[PDB]
RNA sequence: GUCGACGUACUUCAUAGGAUCA
RNA sequence: UAAUUGGAAUGAGUACAAUGUAAAUACCUUAACGAGGAACAAUUGGAGGGCAAGUCUGGUGCCAGCAGCCGCGGUAAUUCCAGCUCCAAUAGCGUAUAUUAUGUUGCAGUUAAAAAGCUCGUAGUUGAACUUUGGGCCCGGUUGGCCGGUC
């Protein structure tokens, strides 16, 4: 059954943005689909975003621009230690200067230049490139 | 026959480096997604400044919407633009020409027939990716 | 010139994982701790003999 | 997903996994069973002794001729008579009759106008000198 | 016993396609 | 291309001696000797070339093929590829046997390796969303720019 939910948005966004539609709607949504978006949102691979709210698991909205190459999920949330990311951004991005890798630190959820400047470490959630 | 040219040394190749790229060089590295600069510099273990022609980047911007991460690779700034003096035609016969009138360019390609065609040329080492690196040829000065 | 398509038929008792317990025991359970060292001491030693 | 486990506690079952999938792979029941040289001719060994039990060819007029240079050689561990090539046509008078060559494979990288398929050893020392020492004139066979 | 079913080891059969020329 | 010859150079070796060392030996140093084929005599491999009053095989003639250390004389005599040409590594070089350049990352399963006939099911792995969010004030770190007071 349904095991991922963050696994569900990003495939979503991803097929239909493939395929060339305008905006996206991707049911359920938790906290970290929300500031996965927000991260997303700040690089300026999405535009707005709005969360509907019934009462029950609640739905979201994306509003794509176009800019959006690969997004996706790393699924079991590795353990990532401060080495190890950039072991894991040289596996997964196909330039080493484009593209983000986002992962869940004790600090926030964030992409990988915030978390060396912070210098945390957490677990591994995606990427966007 | 050249005043650089020994038997087949071809001593006017010399760090650092200039390399051409063909079209399908910037797939296979993002395919097998090594980078363009750092690559070079971990085989060559020369600084490099690899270069792209008016036909190839022409040949590029033709592939068209679902290769354009290829065509944000090869509009990097620091991958330079030398500009040819041409109609404007095949890839493959622009890199050729552009060997035979210089011969001072290493050629990064993965087309076997365009290896073939180098290869026949006295004197130009010819980069391609294979595996997980980018491997040389025909280059005295490895290690 | 009617050519019907060959049925690749389907194998019967002989399987890498099965041929080796056909002899008298399970032969995965006879065997070493170090195959490398195993094989360059029954080398010289077969010279040496 | 794809056929296997994928979560943060299923060490035990990939590592399992593994570990019986991995005995269907010829060259690991090879090297771990100790099967691993019925392949060579030998036994385990690099070369074996055998005795000379007759020559072939020694009637055969075409000079230089592959059956000419092949003797006819009993191995003194399992008892099993083989043929065994000989280098230097001339180095046929230096092996008799109950002598002990000491033998070595053949292991030809390639194929000639005129040999033979089914020579596979070749004679190395003959009675504790070496053909290379006795078509030199270097030592001589102590009788 | 030129015996059977296996288990190892090895051998061998299947390679040309287009274009131009005569 | 060299195949004669002109003097200059030096240590392998031998050695008074001193040094070394427990004692020697050797190294380091050094009188005296010590280089023309510098006979004070580098090697290990593989590729080619020719060798006829020779042998052997086959054939649609004088040929071809194998091969050629075997021919007419001659071995204190023949003084002959002076003693055939290249190629690679070189105080090192060759041959045999092995071995080396299963999928976490990262494999494959319609049609040519391989989805159990079927469902139930314990261990195992895995499992929807939700609980402090947001604002306001102050403090300054460390950069970057205008700066460079300086001898
Ligand atoms: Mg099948
Ligand atoms: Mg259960
Ligand atoms: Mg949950
Ligand atoms: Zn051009």
């Amino acid at each position: 059954t349904r095991s991922s939910v963050l696994a569900d948005a990003l495939n979503a966004i991803n097929n239909a943005e493939k395929t060339g539609k305008r905006q996206v709607l991707i049911r359920p949504s938790s906290k970290v689909i929300i500031k996965f978006l927000q991260v997303m949102q700040k690089h300026g691979y999405i535009g707005e975003f709005e969360y509907i709210d019934d009462h029950r698991s609640g739905k979201i909205v994306v509003q794509l621009n176009g800019r959006l190459n690969k997004c996706g999920v790393i699924s079991p949330r590795f353990n990532v230690k401060i080495g190890d990311i950039e072991k894991w951004t040289a596996n997964l991005l196909p330039a080493r200067q484009f593209g983000y890798v986002i992962l869940t630190t004790s600090a926030g959820i964030m992409d990988h230049e915030e978390a060396r400047r912070k210098h945390v470490s957490g677990k591994i959630l995606g990427f966007v490139y | 026959v050249s005043s650089a040219l020994f038997f087949q040394y071809n001593q006017a190749i010399k760090p650092p480096y200039q390399v051409l790229i063909d079209t399908n060089f910037i797939n296979f590295s993002i395919q097998k997604k090594v980078d363009i600069v750092r690559g070079m510099m971990d085989c060559l273990l020369a600084k490099c400044n690899p270069l792209i022609t008016d036909c190839v980047m022409a040949e590029l911007e033709k592939l068209g919407p679902k290769y354009r991460i290829a065509l944000k690779l090869a509009r990097d700034p620091r991958i330079k633009r030398l500009s040819c003096s041409h109609k404007g035609t095949y890839a493959d016969d622009c890199l050729v020409h552009r060997v035979l009138q210089h011969k001072c360019y290493i050629v990064a390609t993965n087309d076997a027939g365009l290896k073939q065609r180098i290869r026949k040329i006295p004197g130009i080492p010819l980069m391609s990716v294979g595996g997980h690196a980018y491997v040389i040829e025909k280059l005295p000065d490895v290690f | 010139e009617q050519s019907n398509k060959q049925h690749r038929k389907a194998k019967e008792k002989n399987t890498a994982k099965k041929k080796l317990h056909t002899q008298g025991h399970n032969a995965k359970a006879f065997a070493v701790a170090a195959p490398g060292k195993m094989a360059r001491t029954m080398q010289r030693s077969s010279d040496v003999n | 997903g794809k056929g296997k486990p994928r979560g943060l506690n299923s060490a035990r079952k990939l590592r399992v996994h593994r570990r019986n999938n991995r005995w269907a792979e010829n060259n690991y029941k090879k090297r771990l069973l100790g099967t691993a040289f019925k392949s060579s001719p030998f036994g385990g060994s690099s070369h074996a002794k055998g005795i000379v039990l007759e020559k072939l060819g020694i009637e055969s007029k075409q000079p230089n001729s592959a059956i000419r240079k092949c003797v006819r050689v009993q191995l003194i561990k399992n008892g099993k008579k083989v043929t065994a090539f000989v280098p230097n046509d001339g180095c046929l008078n230096f092996v008799d009759e109950n002598d002990e060559v000491l033998l070595a494979g053949f292991g030809r990288k390639g194929k000639a106008k005129g040999d033979i398929p089914g020579v596979r050893f070749k004679v190395v020392k003959v009675s504790g000198v070496s053909l290379l020492a006795l078509w030199k004139e270097k030592k001589e066979k102590p009788r």
